[PDB]
C-alpha cells in the first residue's frame, strides 16, 4: 500500500516528461504531426536512459 | 492468421476447475501443432517450391 | 481430486459399535483440520472407510501430512483390539485399474 | 441469424459428458435384510449360472464380504465383461437391456446394472439415473421418518422409483445382562463382554511366527451342532465361587431391529436417495416436485437437503460461459484491431462469427446429438475456421483497396474472384477432415460420432451464408465507416 | 493416413501439379510426427483427449 | 520452542519433528491423555477474527458442548480458518465426587471403585452369528451414556447390604478440568480464536463468517447470545480506502 | 485421590465424553484433607498415611 502511495509520483513522472517534450514542441508553433514525431525521436533516448 | 487464431485459445486455457484442466491439454496441443505447421510452411515449402 | 481413503477393518464388531468406537473419534479428529470441504463415511459391519474431499487448492503431499498427523494423534482413543493400524490411500475414484 | 442463434441456443438440449462402450458393466446385487453367507453365496452361484448363459457375456468377476468397497454383508457388487468389438453383435444399450430382462425372470433376485464410464467426476458410483442426499440431525428421528418419505413421496408422477441405500428392517439379537444379578457371583460387564467376544466374535488372539511369513491364530465356535439362536445360551461364564453359571440365570435375550449400515454427512446422519426421472419431465420438474413434497410432508424442522452431480456441473458451466464469451470477444476485438489498425473492421469480422453457431445448433437438433462440452468445443472450432476464411478474403480486399485505389465494390469483386479457389480448397479440406468423424463406427466412436455431423452442418451453413452475404455487408460496413467519419468531423466541429 | 492420401490425390487431380503432389505426403507426416518435439518441454501425456 | 536456521524448508522441518515425536513415544509417560501434536505457527502470524460465546440461564458445560458441536465446526467448515483454539475449554465430562470419611468408615480403598468403574463401561467387539437360514449381530447394553446408570453401579459389598456409587459418593455432570475457563468483560463465557491460512483473502472470509453469523444466532437456543470483540479487516479497510482517497 | 485423573471413557453416538475422578475439599479445609486418604494393605485393613 505505502509502496504504491509513494510510486504514484514515479508513475506520474513519465507522463510528466512525455507531456514536457510534447508541450515543448507545441508552444513554439511547429507543424503538429512533424513536431510530435521529431520530439519523440530526439528525446526517446533520454527517457529510456 | 497465425497471431489472430490463437486469440480464440488465449482465454480458454485460463479457465479453472476440472473442465478447464482437461481442456488445457487440448488447447495447447492445438496451439503447438499450429505453430509447428506455420514454421514448417514458412521454412520448408519455400525452398522445395524454389 | 484431493481425496483420501482410510480403511479400518476390525472383525466381529457390530455396525453400531463400529460407528461409536471407530468413526466418531477420527471424524472429530479429521474435522478440525483445514481444507476439509465435505466428508462422508461408509460404516458397516466390521468396516469403516472415510471419504474426505478437500478444496481444489490443497496439494496432495500436505493433505497426506495432515491425515498422517491426525491418524497418529487420534491413536490413543482408538480401540485397543485393532488388528492393524488404519492406513491412508492416495487414491481418487477417477483413477482406473491397469489390469 | 442473430435472433435464431439466441433461440436455438436456448432450444438445444445440453449435455455434460458422453457415454462410452468399453466392454465392462458393473452391477450391484441386492438381498433381503435377513441374508447370511450361505444364502448370498448360493444366490450368487444361481445368478452366475443365469447371466453366463447370454452369448455376449464371456466372464464374471464377483467378490463379496466385508471389505473397503462392498457396503454390506448381503450387498454384492458384480463386474461383468463383454467380448471385444469384432465378435459380439449388439452395442451397450441392447446388450444391457437383454442382461436386465434375463435376470428379472430369476426368482428371489434383483440386480442394478449401470454401464460404467471412463472419465468419472463423482466420488460415488451411481445406481439409477439420478441421486441426492437428505440431511437430518439424529439417527432415530430420520429412521422413524424414513417410511413417511416412501409412503407419501412415491405417488408423484414426476417422481418415480423412490429408493434409498438405508434399510431399517435388519434383525439384531440383544442380550440384557442384569447389573444386580452380576454382583452376586463376582462377575462384571467386562467378563460378559470378553466371554461373548471370544465365543462368537471371530477374535484374533495369538500370533504364529515363522521363518519368512507371519501367520495368525483365530478363535471361533461351532454352530453346526446346535442350529438357531439356541447356540448363544450354551456359552459358559466364570464365577468367583468357581462354578459355571449359565447365561440364562444372569441375562435375558430379546430380538429387535437395527440398521445394517450407518452413513454420515457433515457430522450428521444422512440418507442417499436414488431414483429415475421420467423422460417426459426435466430435472427442474423433479426438483420442484421434491420441493412441494418436502413442504407438504410436514417433516421435522431438522431435515434438510443437498444435491450433487448434473445440477452443480450445469450451474458451473452457466457461470463460466458468459465470462468466457465476453473475455473471448474482447480478445478477438483487440487482436483484430492490432492486425488491421482500424475501428470497425474487426466488428466486420466479428459479425460473421454467430452464423456458424446457427448451423451447428440446427445440425445438432436435427442429428439428435447430445450437446456435450465437446460439441461446444466443435462449435468453437467451426467459428474459428469461419473467421479464418473471413480473414482470408478481408486481407486481400484491404490490400487491393490500398494498392489499386479502385472503388470498394469492384475491389471486393476482384478480391473474391482471385480468392474463390482458396475458398473451395479450404472447404473441401474441412469436409474431408470432418468425414472420418461422421462415419466413426469403432471403439471410442461415442466420443467422435456427433462431431462430424455437427462440423459438416456448421461448415455448409457458414459457407452458404458467407459466399452470398460477406461482400455486401462489408460494403455496408464501409458505408457506416464513412458515416462515422462524418460523425468524427462533426464531433471535431460543433463539440 | 487415409486423410493424407485423399488430400494428396485431390491436389494432384485438381492443380495437375506433380510437384504440388510431392509436398503434402511428406510435409504433413513430417509436421504431425515432429509435432511432439516441442511437447517434450511441456511434459504432457498423449491420451484420448490428445 | 524450536527456531531453525533460515535455510530449512517448513515441510522438511515438519518431517523431522514428526519423526522425533514418533521415535520418542516409548520413553514418554504412559498416562498421557493425548499424544503430543506439532503446530506450524510462528508468533508473527496474527489471528483473523475472534469469536466469544456466552449464555445467561443454561449451564456452561452444555453451552460448550453445543458450541463445539454446531457453532465451531460450521464456522471452521468454510475456508479461512487456520486453527480454532477454544480457549478456557470447559469440555463436558462425567465427574465422581469421593467422600473421604464415609468410604474410609467402611474400610474400602479407591482402588476398588477404580476397578468397578473400569469394568463397567467397556464397548468392544461382540461379533455376529452365522447359520443356514438367518444371520444376526450381537449387541448388549454394556454402554451407559448419562450419570444415573454410572451412579446405580454396585462398587463394593459389605454384610449383604448392596453398596452403590450413589449412596457413598456423589456424581454430577460437569467439566473435564475445573481449572480451564474464560471470562467476558463482567460475565463468564467461552472464547475461541481463529487463526489464518497463508495465501487467503481476509476481507472476503470475514464477510462470509459475518453472513453466517445470523444463521447460527437463530439456530442457537434463545438463551445464548454470541458476540464479536476483535478483528483486523476494519483496519485493512481503513488503510486501503484512505490510500485510495489520498491518490 | 488429588490428581484430577482421567480414567474411564464414555462412548456415544457421535461425540466422545470422558470420565474424571476428583476428591472433595469443601468438607475438610486446609492440608488436613491429605491425611484422610486411605491405602490398601496385604492384611486387608486400611492403614492411615500418618
Amino acid at each position: 500500500l505505502m509502496a504504491l502511495t509513494i510510486a504514484t509520483g514515479f508513475v506520474v513522472d513519465d507522463a510528466i516528461v512525455v507531456i514536457e517534450n510534447i508541450s515543448r514542441y507545441i508552444e513554439k508553433g511547429e507543424k503538429p504531426l512533424a513536431a510530435a514525431l521529431k520530439g519523440a525521436g530526439e528525446i526517446g533516448f533520454t527517457i529510456i536512459s | 492468421l497465425t497471431f489472430s487464431l490463437i486469440a480464440v485459445l488465449i482465454p480458454l486455457l485460463f479457465m479453472g476447475d476440472i473442465v478447464g484442466r482437461l481442456f488445457r491439454e487440448f488447447a495447447i496441443t492445438l496451439a503447438v501443432a499450429i505453430l509447428i505447421s506455420a514454421v514448417v510452411s514458412l521454412t520448408l515449402t519455400p525452398m522445395m517450391c524454389a | 481430486y484431493p481425496t483420501i481413503q482410510v480403511v479400518t477393518l476390525y472383525p466381529g464388531a457390530s455396525p453400531d459399535v463400529m460407528t461409536s468406537a471407530v468413526t466418531a473419534p477420527l471424524e472429530r479428529q479429521f474435522g478440525q483440520m483445514s481444507g476439509l470441504k465435505q466428508m462422508s463415511s461408509q460404516s458397516s459391519g466390521g468396516a469403516s472407510v472415510i471419504t474426505l474431499q478437500f478444496q481444489l487448492t490443497l496439494p496432495l503431499d500436505v493433505a497426506e501430512q495432515e491425515v498422517q498427523a491426525a491418524i497418529n494423534a487420534a491413536t490413543n482413543l482408538l480401540p485397543s483390539d485393532l488388528p492393524n493400524p488404519p492406513v491412508y490411500s492416495k487414491v481418487n475414484p477417477a483413477d482406473p485399474p491397469i489390469m | 441469424t442473430l435472433l435464431l442463434s439466441v433461440l436455438l441456443w436456448v432450444f438445444i438440449p445440453k449435455g455434460f459428458f458422453p457415454v462410452q462402450d468399453n466392454g465392462i458393466i458393473q452391477g450391484t446385487l441386492q438381498a433381503p435384510q435377513s441374508s447370511s453367507f450361505a444364502n448370498m453365496a448360493q444366490r450368487q452361484r444361481q445368478v452366475a449360472d443365469v447371466i453366463l448363459q447370454d452369448p455376449a457375456v464371456q466372464s464374471l468377476t464377483s467378490f463379496v464380504g466385508v471389505d473397503g468397497t462392498n457396503p454390506s454383508l448381503n450387498s454384492a457388487r458384480l463386474q461383468i465383461n463383454l467380448k471385444p468389438l469384432d465378435e459380439r453383435d449388439d452395442r451397450v444399450q441392447k446388450v444391457i437391456a437383454r442382461l436386465q430382462t434375463a435376470v428379472d425372470k430369476v426368482p428371489g433376485v434383483d440386480l442394478f446394472l449401470q454401464p460404467t464410464q471412463d472419465l468419472t467426476i463423482d466420488t460415488q458410483v451411481s445406481r439409477t439415473q439420478y441421486q441426492f442426499t437428505l440431511q437430518a440431525t439424529s439417527l432415530d428421528a430420520l429412521s422413524t421418518w424414513v417410511p413417511q418419505l416412501m409412503e407419501k413421496l412415491q405417488q408423484l408422477p414426476q417422481l418415480s422409483d423412490v429408493s434409498s441405500d438405508w434399510q431399517d428392517k435388519g434383525l439384531v439379537a440383544y442380550v440384557n445382562v442384569d447389573r444386580d444379578s452380576a454382583s452376586r457371583l463376582g462377575i462384571s460387564m467386562a467378563d460378559v463382554d470378553n466371554a461373548l467376544y471370544n465365543a462368537f466374535g471371530q477374535r484374533l488372539i495369538s500370533t504364529i511366527y515363522t521363518q519368512a511369513n507371519q501367520y495368525r491364530v483365530v478363535l471361533e465356535h461351532n454352530t453346526e451342532n446346535t442350529p438357531g439362536l439356541a447356540a448363544l445360551d450354551t456359552i459358559r461364564l466364570t464365577s468367583s465361587d468357581g462354578g459355571v453359571v449359565p447365561l440364562s440365570s444372569i441375562a435375558k435375550i430379546e430380538q429387535r431391529f437395527a440398521p445394517l449400515s450407518i452413513n454420515h454427512l457433515d457430522q450428521f446422519p444422512v440418507t442417499t436417495i436414488s431414483f429415475n426421472v421420467p423422460d417426459n419431465y426435466s430435472l427442474g420438474d423433479a426438483v420442484q416436485a421434491i420441493m412441494d413434497t418436502e413442504k407438504t410432508l410436514n417433516l421435522p424442522v431438522d431435515i434438510t437437503t443437498q444435491f450433487q452431480g448434473s445440477t452443480l456441473a450445469f450451474q458451473s458451466a452457466l457461470g463460466s460461459t458468459v465470462w468466457l464469451i465476453v473475455a473471448a470477444v474482447v480478445a478477438m476485438y483487440i487482436v483484430l484491431g492490432i492486425l488491421y489498425e482500424s475501428f470497425i473492421h474487426p466488428i466486420t469480422i466479428l459479425s460473421t462469427l454467430p452464423t456458424a453457431g446457427v448451423g451447428a445448433l440446427l445440425a445438432l437438433l436435427i442429428a439428435g446429438s447430445e450437446l456435450d462440452v465437446i460439441a461446444i468445443i466443435g462449435i468453437i472450432l467451426l467459428i474459428g475456421i469461419v473467421k479464418k476464411n473471413a480473414i482470408m478474403m478481408i486481407d486481400f480486399a484491404l490490400a487491393a483497396e490500398r494498392e489499386q485505389g479502385m472503388s470498394p465494390r469492384e475491389a471486393i469483386y476482384q478480391a473474391c474472384l482471385l480468392r474463390f479457389r482458396p475458398i473451395l480448397m479450404t472447404t473441401l479440406a474441412a469436409l474431408l477432415g470432418a468425414l472420418p468423424l461422421m462415419l466413426s463406427t469403432g471403439v471410442g466412436a461415442e466420443l467422435r460420432r456427433p462431431l462430424g455431423i455437427g462440423m459438416v452442418g456448421g461448415l455448409i451453413v457458414s459457407q452458404v451464408l458467407t459466399l452470398f452475404t460477406t461482400p455486401v455487408i462489408y460494403l455496408l460496413f464501409d458505408r457506416l465507416a464513412l458515416w462515422t467519419k462524418s460523425r468524427f468531423a462533426r464531433h471535431e466541429e460543433e463539440a | 493416413m487415409m486423410a493424407i492420401a485423399l488430400v494428396v490425390m485431390i491436389i494432384y487431380l485438381f492443380l495437375r501439379n506433380i510437384p504440388a503432389t510431392i509436398i503434402p505426403g511428406v510435409a504433413v507426416p513430417l509436421s504431425l510426427i515432429g509435432t511432439f518435439a516441442v511437447m517434450v518441454f511441456l511434459d504432457f501425456s498423449i491420451n484420448n483427449l490428445t | 520452542t524450536l527456531q531453525f536456521q533460515l535455510t530449512l524448508p517448513l515441510d522438511v522441518a515438519e518431517q523431522e519433528v514428526q519423526a522425533a515425536i514418533n521415535a520418542a513415544t516409548n520413553l514418554l509417560p504412559s498416562d498421557l491423555p493425548n499424544p503430543p501434536v506439532y503446530s506450524k505457527v510462528n508468533p508473527a502470524d496474527p489471528p483473523i477474527m475472534t469469536l466469544a460465546v456466552t449464555s445467561t440461564a443454561m449451564p456452561m458445560t452444555q453451552v460448550e458442548d453445543m458450541v463445539e458441536t454446531r457453532v465451531a465446526q460450521k464456522i471452521s467448515q468454510i475456508s479461512g480458518v487456520g486453527l480454532v483454539t477454544l480457549s478456557g475449554g470447559q469440555r463436558p465430562a462425567v465427574r465422581v465426587k469421593l467422600n473421604a470419611q464415609a468410604i474410609a468408615a467402611l474400610g474400602l480403598t479407591s482402588e476398588t471403585v477404580r476397578t468397578a468403574i473400569t469394568g463397567a463401561n467397556v464397548n468392544s467387539a461382540k461379533g455376529s452369528l452365522d447359520g443356514p437360514s438367518r444371520a444376526v449381530t450381537l449387541s448388549a447394553n454394556d454402554q451407559m451414556q448419562s450419570a444415573e446408570e454410572y451412579r446405580q453401579l454396585i462398587i463394593a459389598y459389605q454384610n449383604g447390604a448392596p453398596i452403590r456409587l450413589g449412596d457413598v459418593a456423589t456424581v454430577e455432570q460437569g467439566a473435564e478440568n475445573s481449572w480451564l475457563g474464560a471470562w467476558a468483560n463482567k460475565e463468564q463465557a467461552i472464547v475461541m480464536n481463529v487463526q489464518r491460512q497463508p495465501g487467503a483473502n481476509i476481507i472476503s472470509t470475514a464477510d462470509s463468517i459475518r453472513q453466517m453469523l445470523p444463521q447460527l444466532t437463530e439456530s442457537l437456543p434463545k438463551s445464548v447470545k454470541v458476540t464479536v470483540l476483535s478483528d483486523r479487516t476494519t483496519n485493512i479497510r481503513a488503510s486501503v480506502d484512505d490510500t485510495q482517497f489520498e491518490l
